[PDB]
């Protein structure tokens, strides 16, 4: 997927052609870059020793962030079924990328408190690690089915090394030799070809052995009743199934999971607009920057618009 | 040409069994036959 693609800058060093100007009417809209925001500051911020711990637990909360996308990308779309929902479907925060980017509603009391962040912060870190858990499982779940995939049916289709009792012809044994008269009644002819069959009695073992393994090439024994070889592909036909309905529906919460991580992650960025204004403005959470997927020229404007703040 | 041979494996292996069963058959009945000087002794010799 994308990872943290947000500026950086308190609300007293917007970039744009004036200090409100950063969510609309902003020189962004010539060069029509995405970038959009607005306001949404807790009820208070702690101390310049709370601020800085929450600078340092950044670091942490960008890499579990990270982490929760990576999983997200990762097992939902390898499944090859858990793609399929959108970016409305995985709306961050309850409101589409359009919407999401745009505003900074998710600090509400979902994952933080509406309160002093310094610990509603690791709060909700907390929260999107169990969410990151509960992904986790899914993908665990989505393994178990693939081990339950790829099942007996995986085989040979009969009369072959292994899972022949299909093509078995139910004093004979399932020989299927793939490319006589005696004592015994020898003139007989099982029906085990998918192969061929030949005379063969179990009255005397001559003629039975001559067909099975004798001469020219042995033959592979298999099952006799091939009602357990049906039973154990019908099983195997079922836990495909089961596996690819996990991968639609088990993995649909996955995705709804995923879904959710990214509402996580909206409330992170809210988080760190908070923590930029803290970083290079005063205590109290005001921040001017934006949040989007620009291309290169759009985002090098951006730089030079606010090298007046340059890092 | 074995399925005939079959039956006379059978009627061998019956006639052994019967055999083996009439043998010991004569052990057994002698194990009441005699002895039983012996248990008569404790049977009715304690009156």
């Amino acid at each position: 997927a994308s990872r943290y693609w947000v500026v950086s800058l308190p609300v007293q060093n917007s970039a744009a052609s004036v200090w409100n100007r950063l969510q609309e009417q902003i020189s962004k809209h010539s060069f029509d870059t995405p970038l959009y925001r607005f306001n949404i500051p807790n009820l208070r911020v702690g101390t310049l020793d709370s601020l800085l711990a929450l600078s340092d637990d950044l670091v942490k909360s960008n890499s579990f962030v990270e982490s929760v996308s990576h999983k997200i990308r990762r097992q939902i779309e390898e499944l090859e079924r858990v793609s399929g929902i959108e970016s409305s479907s995985l709306s961050v925060d309850g409101v589409p990328v359009d919407t999401y980017l745009t505003r900074f509603v998710w600090d509400e009391a979902k994952y933080p408190t509406m309160s002093p962040l310094r610990e509603i912060v690791d709060g909700i870190h907390t929260l999107v690690a169990k969410i990151e858990d509960d992904l986790k499982v899914r993908v665990a779940e989505y393994n178990n089915v693939r081990s339950q995939l790829n099942a007996i049916n995986r085989k040979q289709s009969g009369s072959l090394a292994v899972r022949d009792l299909s093509n078995l012809v139910k004093l004979v044994t399932l020989l299927a030799v793939v490319p006589t008269s005696y004592v015994v009644p020898r003139s007989s002819k099982l029906l085990y070809e998918d192969l061929y069959t030949v005379t063969l009695f179990g009255r005397v073992a001559d003629n039975f052995r001559i067909a099975a393994r004798e001469k020219g090439f042995q033959i592979r024994d298999f099952e006799y009743s091939s009602e357990a070889q049906e039973s154990r592909n019908q099983e195997l036909e079922k836990l495909v199934h089961d596996q690819e309905s996990l991968r639609s529906s088990l993995l649909q919460w996955c995705y709804t999971s995923y879904g959710e991580v990214f509402s996580s992650w909206m409330h992170f960025c809210a988080v760190r607009v908070f923590a930029e204004s803290i970083l290079r403005y005063g205590l109290p959470p005001s921040f001017l920057a934006c949040v989007l997927a620009p291309s290169v020229k759009g985002e090098k404007k951006v730089r030079s618009i606010l090298e007046e703040l340059c890092g | 040409q074995m399925v005939r041979f079959i039956r006379q494996e059978a009627e061998e292996k019956a006639n052994e069994i019967s055999v083996s069963a009439e043998e010991e058959f004569n052990i057994e009945k002698l194990q009441l036959v005699e002895a039983e000087k012996k248990k008569i002794r404790q049977e009715y010799e304690r009156k």
